[PDB]
Formats: C-alpha cells, structure tokens, sequence
RNA sequence: GUGGGAGAGGGUGGUGGAAUUCCCGGAGUAGCGGUGAAAUGCGCAGAUACCGGGAGGAACGCCGAUGGCGAAGGCAGCCACCUGGUCCACCCGUGACGCUGAGGCGCGAAAGCGUGGGGAGCAAACCGGAUUAGAUACCCGGGUAGUCCACGCCCUAAACGAUGCGCGCUAGGUCUCUGGGUCUCCUGGGGGCCGAAGCUAACGCGUUAAGCGCGCCGCCUGGGGAGUACGGCCGCAAGGC
C-alpha cells in the first residue's frame, strides 16, 4: 500500500474548509495519520496537523470515531 | 508592531545624508524606537520576562553606540541626545 | 488593517426571515468594527462530523475581510452572543502553501 | 414482557471482571450479566470462561424477550474480552456488527499511582 | 538596511473536544470494586454496566519524532492580539563601535510561606483493610494540606553535556531540522551517530573537542570532622548565601 500524497492532485495544505481532501489523511478512528502513511514533509506534516485541527473545531472533521470489526 | 513606513520615517529623519541606513545616528534612533515600544509593552504584561531580557540587551547596545559616538564626535552625540531626549 | 477570514456556523433550521435577520446582524456587526468585505462564500447546510449544540448539521458562512487588528477579538466576542450562532472562528488569512505540486 | 427482538450488546471488560449488558436500539437496557452473576466471586471473575458464561447468560435472558438481531459494542481491555464476543456469536443470536468504543482520554486527568 | 524563513520562545484574552467525578431523568437487577489471593469499601434509600441532559475543575490523545524553540529554569489543543530571540540572501549603510566580565541588578523546576480565591482527578499527613515473625513499609479502600489561578515572598537541585563565554585553526562518512542556490549535488545555520590527526589514567572526546592556540571570569589543593560551629547578610517562617 502506497501513501496518501502519492495519490492526490494539486491541493492546498492550508485549506481547512476542504473536507474531501483532508478526510483522506485520517484513519478509521478520527486520529491523524503518521508520516509513514501520509508521506509528507515534516513541514507539510505540521501544516496539515494545524489545518486538520482547525477543521475539527469547525465540526467539518471528526475529533474521534469508532473502530469497526475487531 | 513596527511597519515599514514607520521605520523609514525615522530613518529619513535621522540620516546624515541620503541613502544612509546604518550610521550610528540612525542605529541609535531605530534602537530607541524599539526600546520605547517594548517599554510601553512592559507597562502592561509585567509577567513577560523573556521580552524584558530583549529590552536589556537592546538598552545595552544603545549605550554602546552612544558611548562610541560620544568618544569620537561629542557634538553629534549631544545632537542625538537632544533630539531623542534620552540619557 | 490586516486580511482575515471569518467562519460562521449557525443553526440549520432557520427559515428565510430568521436567517436573513441573523445575517443582517452579522453584516451590521462587521460594519461596526470597520471590516471591509472583500469576498464571501456561503455553503449553508452541511453534515457535521460530530453534533454541535445537539444538531447533526450546520449552516456555514465564510467572509474574507480586511479589518483593523486591535478590534478583532472584540469583533469575535460580539458575534458569539447570538444564541443562533453556534460557532465563530476568525483566522488571519494566509497564502496557499501547496503540496504534491 | 417486551418483545424487542433487536438491539445493542455492550461488553465491558477489565482485568478484574467482565460484564455484559443487552439494550434496545435507542440504548435502554433489557437484561445483563457478569462473572459475579454466575457462580464466580473473587478473581475468578476475570477468567475468559467467566466472560463466556456471562455472555451466555445475558444471551438467554435476551432470548426471553425474543431478541434476534444484535449489534456488539466493546469497551475496555481484559482477558476474555474477545472470548465474550466469541461466545456471543455462538450464542444463537445473530450479530450484525462489532465495534470497539473503548473510552480513552485526551489526557485530562491524572491517574492513580499504579497507572503512571 | 532591504527582502525572505522556521519555531511547544514569552504575555494577555477567547474558545474546542475526549475523559474522570458529581447532580437530574429514563430504562434496568444483585452485585460491583479490588488483589498473588483477599478484606476494608460501596449496593434494596436500587449501585455497577446502558442511554440522554446538566454542573464544574484540571490536563491537551492522534499529529509527535531519534523533532522544533529558549540564556537557563523550561515551553505541546485551537484562535486572535501584544512581544523577544534567531537564521538566510543581496554586499546597500556606519567604520573597530570588539571579547570577557569581580560587585550590582533581573530571571530562576519542584516543594514550601502570606493574603484572597478555587477544588474535578491525584494525593504528604492521617483513618482504615489484608500480608506477614512484626507495620508506622511495599498491595487495597478513604482522605486534608497541596497540586490549580491572582498578587507578594522563597533562591535550592543529579538547576546535567556532572563539559563557563568568545574567536581562529585542524580529514571525512552518514542520518536529520531549517534557509538559499545554476537543486546526482553544492552552500549556510541547528540537532545526532561513526571516525583523520591529535588528546586522555582509562572509559572515551574527535569542525556541536575533552584537539592546536589566544583573551577574560568562576572554581580546586587528601578523607573524616562538615556544608557542621561562630560571625555576618538576606528571610514572615522554613531556611538560604
Ligand atoms: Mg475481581
Ligand atoms: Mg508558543
Ligand atoms: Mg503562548
Ligand atoms: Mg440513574
Ligand atoms: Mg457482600
Ligand atoms: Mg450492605
Ligand atoms: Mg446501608
Ligand atoms: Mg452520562
Ligand atoms: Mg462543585
Ligand atoms: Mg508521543
Ligand atoms: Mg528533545
Ligand atoms: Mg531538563
Ligand atoms: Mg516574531
Ligand atoms: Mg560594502
Ligand atoms: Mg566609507
Ligand atoms: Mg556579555
Ligand atoms: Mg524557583
Ligand atoms: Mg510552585
Ligand atoms: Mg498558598
Ligand atoms: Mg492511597
Ligand atoms: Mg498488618
Ligand atoms: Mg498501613
Ligand atoms: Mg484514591
Ligand atoms: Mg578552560
Ligand atoms: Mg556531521
Ligand atoms: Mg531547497
Ligand atoms: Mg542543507
Ligand atoms: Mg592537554
Ligand atoms: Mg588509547
Ligand atoms: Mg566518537
Ligand atoms: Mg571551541
Ligand atoms: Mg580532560
Ligand atoms: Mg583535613
Ligand atoms: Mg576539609
Ligand atoms: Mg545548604
Ligand atoms: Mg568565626
Ligand atoms: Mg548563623
Ligand atoms: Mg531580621
Ligand atoms: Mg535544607
Ligand atoms: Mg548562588
């Protein structure tokens, strides 16, 4: 399995209002994916984090979710 | 904060000649502007120490330059002091 | 003055007159604090990822503005007073850092 | 005297005891069980077997109300947590889904000395 | 100077979600909790588990790192305001304006003190339960000061890199954070690991020196007695130098 950035277009890392793109950086649980899966730069990663959290406060993205199967 | 035009006004005011940026006059001027700003900031926010250190360092630099000016050309030193109204 | 973005999330169930009243108060508030309105995006009804004020959904507005800095926080404080306004987030506008470009 | 026939089955597991609660679709409980409910009393309540028997008991008590469709919800980590689900699948009850909801903080509270 | 950059650097205000606890309500029986095993404890005035609602305090999961910032202490949700340090490029300005720094002044984790608040969770002291030859200990159940905020004191530490600050010089290899560049790479500035020369009692250090040099400050002179006595100064006290 490849990474998130690997399959994606040209997208703003600073857009907190864009759900369609951001969601893909989260797991089944609302947790933020590590760099191993996101494949970003540490800089990219930080900006992603901040942005995600912004989206969360706006209710656009989940703070957490529940794990299926198991 | 201090924006570009704010800075430039002072630079133009204190420059010995046109184009002059880094002369002792101008340095002490800008420095003293930052000083005043920081002091007004430390009127409130008395709990901010990390900035107060910066203030100390700035003050020190200013006193260094002034001591230099007074050493070389006492007249210009008197002029600066008179203008800025410090020390 | 600097460049900001005001995100407003209000109650989904407002009808025409109500919503228009709220947007009226918003506009008035913006003008009062001296915010020039450059552009605006109203996304309206969207499905929240978690319930906000017991509501599963929300009404979304976005305002790109230029306004005096010292008046920002107050301008936020004034907006949250409305019961019908659930969320207000003001953010300094920033350049679009890109990736995978 | 209800006849519910569909609902959620919560399994709360710990290293001390494992308990089970059957509930109606909007969350109100119907019947329940635990290691203490059955014969076991002391640490014996922590064994997976106890979890099994508990799941079973609650399952029967659910059959009494005519329960059929069951959505499993798991909380906590403990021996026999999985065993509980195992017995619950073989309970005769048909399990629609299983989810792990185990509460985790965002590090709000300081725990007891033995938890640090 | 101009133009760019990264950051849990600092201060003020606002705000968000998870969880614990408590209160309200629904529904729901016979235990829960806890341990090596147990008991104290809570439960028929209905607990635990489950749903919904509310109150309040404290701390910010994932991101998160072998990472970043700061002079040190230390700094992690998000937003805004106020503000310090710093790095790079351009080679534009002043023209030795430099380095260090006894005393002074300021900062200074935690615990602790004063006055006023606040109090969920944790928890010195303390009250109990079991263990055990015994318990004041290790395990378990409660629990006050305190932990939290404001303001004023306290000045300590394994305050640790057990390595004062600055500058010049002396092979590289590799991982990395952050700039610039004509972007297999090169060039700055940080963070690590191996290792030339060399140093070192050894371990080890090795362009982030413990190498070769220079300047300046602090400190050492066998162990115990002893960071004790006396004196002084600081302190509300504890006590500190
Ligand atoms: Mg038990
Ligand atoms: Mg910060
Ligand atoms: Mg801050
Ligand atoms: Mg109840
Ligand atoms: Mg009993
Ligand atoms: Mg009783
Ligand atoms: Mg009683
Ligand atoms: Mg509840
Ligand atoms: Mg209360
Ligand atoms: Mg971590
Ligand atoms: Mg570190
Ligand atoms: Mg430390
Ligand atoms: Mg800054
Ligand atoms: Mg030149
Ligand atoms: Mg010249
Ligand atoms: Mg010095
Ligand atoms: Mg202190
Ligand atoms: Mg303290
Ligand atoms: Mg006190
Ligand atoms: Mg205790
Ligand atoms: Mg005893
Ligand atoms: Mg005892
Ligand atoms: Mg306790
Ligand atoms: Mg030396
Ligand atoms: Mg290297
Ligand atoms: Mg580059
Ligand atoms: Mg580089
Ligand atoms: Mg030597
Ligand atoms: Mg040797
Ligand atoms: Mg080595
Ligand atoms: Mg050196
Ligand atoms: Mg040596
Ligand atoms: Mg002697
Ligand atoms: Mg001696
Ligand atoms: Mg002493
Ligand atoms: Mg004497
Ligand atoms: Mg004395
Ligand atoms: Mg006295
Ligand atoms: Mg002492
Ligand atoms: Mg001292």
């Amino acid at each position: 399995k490849a990474k998130v950035k690997a399959t994606l277009g040209e997208f703003d890392l600073r857009d907190y209002r864009n759900v369609e793109v951001l969601k893909r950086f989260l797991s089944e649980t609302g947790k933020i994916l590590p760099r191993r899966r996101t494949g970003l730069s540490a800089k990219e990663q930080r900006i992603l984090a901040k942005t995600i959290k912004r989206a969360r406060i706006l209710g656009l993205l989940p703070f957490t979710e529940k794990l299926v199967r198991k | 904060p201090i924006t570009k035009e704010e800075k430039q006004k002072v630079i133009q005011e204190f420059a010995r000649f046109p184009g002059d940026t880094g002369s002792t006059e101008v340095q002490v001027a800008l420095l003293t502007l930052r000083i005043n700003r920081l002091s007004e900031h430390l009127k409130v926010h008395k709990k901010d120490h990390h900035s107060h250190r910066g203030l100390l360092m700035m003050v020190g630099q200013r006193r260094r330059l002034l001591r230099y000016l007074q050493r070389e050309d006492p007249e210009r030193y008197r002029a600066l002091i008179e203008k800025l109204g410090i020390r | 003055m600097r460049r900001y973005e005001v995100n407003i999330v209000l109650n989904p169930n407002l009808d025409q007159s109500q919503l228009a009243l709220e947007k009226e108060i918003i506009q008035r508030a913006l003008e009062n604090y001296g915010a020039r309105v450059e552009k605006v995006e109203e996304l309206g009804l969207r499905r929240l990822a978690y319930p906000i004020a017991k509501d599963p959904q929300g009404y979304f507005l976005w305002y790109q503005v230029e306004m005096p800095e010292d008046r920002v926080n107050d301008l936020a404080r004034e907006l949250r007073i409305r019961d019908n306004v659930r969320r207000v987030m003001v953010v300094k506008s920033q350049e679009p850092f890109l990736a995978n470009a | 005297k209800r006849q519910v026939a569909s609902g959620r089955a919560y399994i709360h597991a710990s290293y001390n005891n494992t308990i089970v609660t059957i509930t109606d679709p909007d969350g109100n409980p119907i019947t329940w069980s635990s290691g203490g409910v059955i014969g076991y009393k002391g640490s014996r309540k922590g064994t997976p077997y106890a979890a099994q028997l508990a799941a079973l008991d609650a399952a029967k008590k659910a059959m009494a109300y005519g329960m059929q469709s069951v959505d499993v919800i798991v909380r906590g980590t403990g021996a026999g947590r999985e065993q509980a689900i195992r017995a619950l699948q073989a309970s005769g009850l048909q399990v629609k889904s299983i989810v792990d909801d185990t509460p985790v903080p965002h590090n709000g509270c300081r725990p007891k000395k033995k938890f640090r």
